[PDB]
């Protein structure tokens, strides 16, 4: 897919058949989703932006279906106003920007 | 994790 | 360019005769410089992120050279970790996320 920045790059992901909208984030070393119950070990850690920063927890090994594709790695769950596919989850999906 | 989103 | 998410996508932008190191973020409405004069009146407004709701310096119409394709558009100057291109930039220099 070709998607253009005119609006936010919103995309619909799958975890655990929860079905989510979700904004591709260059700008995000990390993926993070608001609230959501995964399963296994999840560590506590801080991730800041603009404003400062929020707890969230990691949980590795997590599968996310990103448009068709099978996404693998890190999720971090938080309070985020909206949730944000990172670069951990785009490199694997063959993600660039191009211009 | 500087996940820089921005909203405004 | 093409540009791959391994790495953070940070570029070199000309503003104002300087040059910065600023990141192509896809997950940013408006472009974020740090603390920094540019010409202009400008207007004060407050923008949110993951952290929350920061006070930032509206300047608008202002020339901005990224990788050499050329914007003129509008640019916040505040506290931010990172010089951010938001996506008002990055449409007027034709780029897109693909996958």
């Amino acid at each position: 897919p070709q998607i253009t920045l005119w609006k936010r790059p919103l995309v619909t992901i799958r975890i655990g058949g929860q079905l989510k909208e979700a904004l591709l984030n260059t700008g995000a070393d990390d993926t993070v989703l608001e609230e959501m119950n995964l399963p296994g070990k999840w560590k506590p850690k801080m991730i800041g932006g603009i404003g400062g920063f929020i707890k969230v927890r990691q949980y590795d090994q997590i599968p996310v279906e990103i448009c068709g594709h099978k996404a693998i790695g890190t999720v971090l769950v938080g309070p985020t106003p909206v949730n944000i596919i990172g670069r951990n989850l785009l490199t694997q999906i063959g993600c660039t920007l191009n211009f | 994790r500087q996940a820089n989103f921005l909203g405004k």
